[PDB]
């Protein structure tokens, strides 16, 4: 006969949702590295065999917790320092000296309250045009975000460098890491390894182009929940990085004034040399070859179709322009110099110049109730990064035709981190199991 | 503007005789009014603090009353001195105008 | 071998390394870690308390008096202990498993009462 | 008692100018309003100017608006009044007065407004007259 | 001889106090129902047989926890809302232009700070006379509670809907439900049942009258910790609810002004048509019969004297008038129209009019540390409720063998919540037990 | 029959439904929920530690070598298991339950030491 | 004797009071107290799980099928149980404590598997 | 052969670090001790025998944790109080009219706000010269620390009484208490006792000296981690206390002005009587004998040499003078009148007066900014305390001389609590233990 028996510590899991916690190396960073628990010096990654796991990065909940944690950390990093509410004053601006772009910077003057509440001081500062809008459409001017939220100056001590962090799970749970060669967004992973914590993920905030992201192994892969649907973001991961460097030619000089008891305020005092706009360079041959490979990979999915690209759809800068974080300055600028070409089945010191603008007041998290005032960086600022991914978006072409139009755009920030957490899935351990055995309990 | 009117302009008196001085207001001033006394060749001095209050340093014999628009300075004239020109000035007003001036002897 | 290293191995072979799986069960980041730790303790106790009342507390392998029925699974023990895996085993009996626990609890309580009456 | 004297008066020509000075002592001069009044023969007393503790927001009567100027020196504990474009009917005994209640308390825009004052101390006025 | 033995899972309990957690059905509510755990479809209420234990509704820590939780949620809801501290400005109020009750409303005009810090605007508004006090009786008016606390405007998006909430106990604790009929109050219960979570408790707030409460089973239940004592509040539960309805005929208009850099301020605009004070309607027949029944029930415990009833003694408007929460307005209606009838040992379109006055600056929890500025609700608001209980207090100290006096009006909102928690008691379950049995342990 | 359903029933009948009773033992609202959960875990561990420290771990019904003292109770055994209820019985044991626990602790320690010394 | 009142006592004499220590294992101030409470619970389970996976659940004194290695300690049994305290022994066994635990769990699991196959 | 056996509940311990908690006796105190768990009238204290434990107070983590706990308590206590940021205005200060420290006090007048933001007010108040600094550098002045951080007025309802707090450890850990006679900071302890909670630790706040602290039992105790190093603080404990009495002859009159909505600001109205300097008294015979005993005991560590005391090292007023907390008022007494004498190997009241100064603006933790404005205490205030410890600091040059100079400094806030927590240490008990024996389990 057969009898019911139980087994403890059985090796079986089940998909579930749990709260994850950070893991960073050992106060001066916006991601709160010191406040987070120290990183495990040796994460034991146990390899598995004879097992296949069904992965789906378009439905995992860990990415949502990552987004919430990033937002909470950003808010926690902005509130403990200087606020900038008395800045909403009628600014009187005029044209700059125009030392060889004319509308790219304005010379403004306004009243401000010094440390003495009964004393008023007058200051002169330079603000970008994108940071100021007319107050009555005629002279006088007002900041861009003054009728929607309170301006809060960023903490000068902290840094916005995307330091990598590790995501761990509490006891009783595990994170399955897919290691299949060329694994797409969804499918059965035949090479799965169990790890307690995820690898070092850098919380980048770039849009329409992934910077310092993960790299492919052998070929360019495409991730999409529904490739047929044109309303889903088409994430593309490159195999070879494309070097990109940006530089602003303004030798900006910082000046500081104090308002109220403390609350040190920083602004742009003067510009040494000829004023100029920011720009970014990318290799011509490298980007052209990478774009050709991406077009070929897209053609493989569609089938004998000539892939063409456009210069996005059009709208607000934050949505239709590339965003940067490196150097403490948020570069919001054009991308038409890259997604402007055509392809077909048949097919040095040369770079592409992409003009760029500078913006200080930003609402990066698309929140109308919060804002941040980025202080100017003294002197000349340089930056360089590696392009590893792109955020394409197929247009709503109804007719089949011969060519398909693809436009860069993410429409949200959630898909940015989905390209890095594609190889992770949190599960819960079930050490209790039941199996029949010939043994029987005795008195 | 506002202007005061004081009457009688002049009247004869003596030691112990009972007299009275009053002034009227064209506009409502509630109780913001003070009286002053001024001897010939001497600077004026305050006499009445408020409509129903007495100025410090002034003897208790002097008194006054009135409210709204009619005010009367009660003077029993028992004392032999202070037989000078009395003024009725209305404070709480843009011109802080004074009275015409009434002299008693 | 390692933690959870025999997940895909044979059920019979995976039963030889159950102790490695059972032993490894145990300002925003501060509260987050606190909640994660209490959740982990809760998860461990959820199974420890359930296994304790079955009369098999502290035993990795235990035999019960509840008899097996072919209705739940007609599979033979040969293929189950020779090439079948624990993952697929749990994937086959996902439901109607909670009743087994009730039968084990009732049988264990009745056995305890009978043992008390015998002694 | 509070000592208050004034001087600087004298003969003048119609349409010219003249400056008056008032001295104060025995009290905190930087905490009380100052006023100037005149006494014409026959007609009663007429108020012509006022000044706060700080010095600004000067007040003047319609009969001397734009012609006279009042100022004070807190450090010197003195009060002055400037006469410009004076005419024949401006002759009177100008008296320097001081309010009773100080400027401490609630206020709207100047520490001395919103409060109703009255003249308490009157100095020995000086005579100012003009002729042909 | 006998030896000691131990048992587990024993059915015994002890009276103790523990922290409770809320659970609701499937933010927009002021009670923060989104934070509560989802309640089960139905709790396994186990009816107990042959179980009798002492009950004391007047001595239970559950009501204290409920009161503290309600205050905590209220303060939590007002913390992220817009602050209205610059509104303390002098007001120049005049009579309303509309004809026809004009003394209860004033048309005031005052300066206000616009979005820009260096700019001010002029606004006209209508404010009630209750929340307006004179400055010097010159006219210049000032809002009430301006010299005692900083007023805070309530968030227009959130609502004060009295959605029911269920109070639950953690693992190891159970709630004893005394579902016995005729349960007057403290004493010994019977037909007790055990439930994990309590039923839907209405968090509605009211004074000297219970609305939307639990009805009695068959006979009117009167509760008092000491009915003979004159310093104790007496609660009465009716069997047949009395329908009540109040309306606000004033067709108020809502306008918005940018009070600060992003935040908005809502005030009351011009009223369309004639103005009329708010009032409530109660059926004379139902109220008369209910009053006779409660008079008989009250006369049963006391002597065969004459019950008289009377209006409120006086004092503050809150302790005298009755409150409401009809949508977004907090009414304060008179009470001389109900408790104005005597009863001996034996005893218009059937509607009683009840005058009411609207008030914006209010103190919901008799706390002077802060204040509420209820925004005006556009249009005409109507509400309907059921009268389920009445709070009565007896005055005097003489014998008065001819008649007895009773007056309505409670002391705190804590007593209000005792009507719903009269049949629940929290106990601690201990599964350990010792009993002797002829058992010999083996070697 | 139900959780805590045999509380007021007979003494003997209440000793069979112990298995079901042992199973059910395990911003502002979030912190209160965490506090209640931690308190529940502590409450369960408080009794589990005492049960396992007496040598009767994983046993619903257990007996030790400590002899019953007549000073604690003088009523007959038949009325205890036939005409008695746990509610009115726990009341008198509250005065000497700690002493009984201490005696069980000492007896368990000495018994286990003697058992180990036997080998 | 009290809690932890036999630390300096003889090895053999300290084994008698093993129940006095095991029984005692269980705005800013509120969160600190909660953190300390959860830390204490985690500390208790840290050793409870180890004592339970070795088949010695609910037993103060347990025996394992693991032979003693002379490399760990060359001292005689008499010298250990009759000439030193527990504090002067943990500092010598702390080097190979983890290895001893691994051997105990592996031996216990193998013994349980063999016992199940035998029955 | 021999076999291994596991022992549970074994009596061993290891050094570790945990989070302690308050256990004061049965909230409005500045430390909020009423919110913490209640105390135990019968603490769990068990004596030990034949046990030696290595103690080191300079390396324990209890003082570092207590410092952070006190800082957090202070910060959370001053958080709900009124903010004094609008008071940073220009003050026109004059003399005190010399009513007869006729120069220390200053009569200042300034502009201030009120309940209505439209209206303003002018008020006069008396302030100390130490809290006033010139702004024009020569009539008008400005407050100190106002140019660095905001000012926060302490709530007058709270009390700064140093009530004792008991530090307990959670379950699974114990505190080792040393009772050895003449036990210094380091060294092994022979008389060790185990206790669950610490004794009556009073969190007194003082510098350059210790008040209301613990005392020795038989002889003077000298503690230092490195006596040969002059940079280390030399904490000495007295065997008998030295009484000290202080008085503030200035009969203060507290007034109040309502600034902003609801909140108010307290200041000094007028001084009744003549202006007098606050001072302290101490017996010359007692202090002289104490100094002789301290010099005799300290002479052992430096051979048969002479001991000389100096009057601090100079510099800031907060690090070279005393700091009291008598009744909420902070006194800065001149310590030069005590540490002024010399001693050799060979060898009536007449009380020694110490002139003291008072500061309303203070930063006890010496942190950059975040100063607290202490409200003035009405009426005369007296104070009495016992001197139990001295914070000496070794000073020397070539060190080959026959004399040594000791200056009372240290300036470390952690040294205050370190003089009381020298008898405790936290340990982690490990109930799991293994030992060989001769036995084998059954199969
Ligand atoms: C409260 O607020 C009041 C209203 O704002 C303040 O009054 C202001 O006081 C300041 C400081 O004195 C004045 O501003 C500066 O004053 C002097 C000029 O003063 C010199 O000349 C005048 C006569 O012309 C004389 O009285 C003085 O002694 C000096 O010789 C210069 O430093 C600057 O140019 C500047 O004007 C303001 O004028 C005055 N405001 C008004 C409306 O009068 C007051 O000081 C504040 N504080 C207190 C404690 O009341
Ligand atoms: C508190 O008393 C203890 C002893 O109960 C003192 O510890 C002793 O510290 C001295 C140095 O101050 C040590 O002497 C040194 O030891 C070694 C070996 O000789 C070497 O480094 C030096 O040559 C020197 O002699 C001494 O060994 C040490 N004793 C013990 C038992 O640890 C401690 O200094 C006293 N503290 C105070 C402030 O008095
Ligand atoms: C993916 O998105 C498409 C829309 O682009 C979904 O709808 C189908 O679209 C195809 C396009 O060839 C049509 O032939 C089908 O009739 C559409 N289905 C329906 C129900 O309208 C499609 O369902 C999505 N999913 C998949 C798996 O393709």
């Amino acid at each position: 006969n057969l009898w019911v028996t139980v087994y403890y510590g059985v090796p079986v899991w089940r998909d579930a949702d749990t709260t994850l916690f950070c893991a960073s190396d050992a106060k001066h960073n916006v991601w709160a590295t010191h406040a987070c628990v120290p990183t495990d010096p040796n994460p034991q990654e146990i390899h598995l065999d004879n097992v296949t796991e069904k992965f789906n990065m378009w439905k995992n909940n860990m990415v949502e917790q990552m987004h919430e944690d990033i937002i909470s950390l950003w808010d926690q990093s902005l509130k403990p320092c200087v606020k900038l509410t008395p800045l909403c004053v009628t600014l009187h601006c005029t044209n700059v000296t125009s030392v060889n772009d004319r509308e790219g910077l304005k010379n403004c003057s306004f009243n401000m309250t010094t440390e003495l509440r009964d004393k008023r001081q007058k200051v002169y500062s330079l603000f970008y045009r994108l940071d100021i809008v007319p107050i009555n459409e005629n002279s006088e001017y007002r900041l861009i975000n003054c009728n929607t939220s309170a301006i809060t100056q960023a903490c000068p001590k902290v840094s916005f460098e995307p330091i990598p962090i590790h995501y761990c799970t509490p006891a009783g749970f595990a994170i399955l890491k897919c290691k299949d060669e060329g694994f797409n967004g969804t499918g059965l992973c035949k090479n799965v390894s169990t790890v307690q914590c995820t690898h070092g993920i850098k919380p980048v905030v770039s849009t329409q182009l992934l910077l310092n992201g993960s790299l492919a192994e052998k070929n360019i892969i495409i991730r999409s929940e529904n490739i047929t649907n044109n309303a889903k973001i088409i994430i593309v991961q490159l195999v070879q990085p494309v070097t990109i460097k940006c530089i602003r030619p303004n030798n900006n000089t910082v000046k500081s004034i104090r308002i109220g008891p403390g609350q040190a305020f920083y602004y742009t005092g003067d510009i040494i040399g000829d004023i100029r706009q920011a720009h970014c360079n990318v290799t011509r041959s490298r980007w052209n070859k990478t774009l050709q490979e991406v077009a070929e990979k897209l053609r493989t999915y569609f089938g004998n179709k000539t892939i063409i690209f456009a210069n996005s759809s059009g709208g607000d800068l934050e949505i239709t322009t590339h965003s940067f974080n490196c150097g403490g300055e948020f570069f919001y600028c054009n991308t038409s110099g890259l997604f402007n070409s055509t392809w077909y089945v048949n097919s040095s010191n040369d770079t592409i110049t992409l003009p760029c603008r500078i913006k200080q007041i930003i609402n990066m998290w698309q929140r109308a109730g919060q804002a941040m005032y980025a202080p100017p960086i003294p002197g000349v600022i340089k930056c360089e990064s590696n392009i590893t991914g792109l955020l394409l978006t197929r247009d709503g072409g109804k007719d089949n035709n011969v060519n398909e139009t693809f436009r860069p755009g993410g429409s949200d920030m959630r898909d940015n981190w989905r390209s890095e957490l594609y190889k992770y899935k949190v599960v819960e351990i079930e050490p209790l199991g039941v199996a029949p055995t010939r043994c029987k309990r005795r008195v | 503007d506002i202007q005061m009117t004081q009457s009688p302009s002049s009247l004869s008196a003596s030691v112990g005789d009972k007299v009275t001085i009053t002034c009227q207001a064209s506009q409502s001033i509630s109780s913001w009014l003070a009286w002053y006394q001024q001897k010939p060749g001497k600077a004026p001095k305050p006499l009445i603090y408020k409509a129903s209050s007495l100025e410090s340093g002034v003897p208790s014999r002097f008194s006054g009353s009135g409210s709204g628009t009619d005010f009367t300075l009660t003077i029993s004239s028992l004392q032999p001195e202070d037989f000078a020109t009395y003024y009725c000035q209305q404070y709480n007003s843009a011109p802080f105008s004074f009275g015409q001036g009434t002299k008693v002897e | 071998l390692g933690f959870l290293g025999a997940a895909g191995s044979t059920m019979g072979a995976a039963s030889i390394t159950l102790t490695v799986q059972a032993r490894n069960l145990l300002t925003h980041w501060g509260i987050k870690q606190l909640q994660a730790r209490v959740l982990a303790v809760e998860h461990y106790l959820r199974d420890q308390q359930l296994l304790g009342i079955w009369g098999c507390s502290g035993k990795l392998i235990c035999c019960t008096n509840v008899p097996w029925n072919s209705s739940w699974s007609n599979k033979s023990l040969d293929e189950i202990w020779n090439n079948m895996t624990w993952l697929q085993w749990d994937k086959e009996i996902n439901n109607y498993t909670q009743l087994i626990y009730r039968l084990i609890e009732e049988s264990q309580n009745q056995q305890e009462k009978n043992e008390k009456e015998l002694l | 008692e509070v000592q208050l004297v004034e001087s600087g008066g004298g003969l003048a020509k119609p349409g010219g100018s003249l400056r008056l000075s008032c001295a104060a002592s025995g009290f905190t001069f930087s905490s009380y309003w100052m006023n100037w009044v005149r006494q014409t023969p026959g007609k009663g007393l007429e108020w012509i100017s006022a000044i706060n503790s700080g010095g600004g927001s000067t007040y003047y009567a319609d009969s001397v608006k734009g012609r006279f100027t009042i100022s004070r020196d807190n450090s010197k504990n003195t009060l002055s009044l400037q006469m410009n474009s004076l005419r024949a009917e401006d002759t009177a005994v100008y008296y320097c007065a001081k309010v009773d209640e100080d400027d401490y308390g609630y206020y709207y825009t100047v520490p001395g407004d919103l409060k109703k004052y009255y003249f308490d101390y009157w100095g020995q006025g000086v005579l100012v007259t003009v002729s042909s």
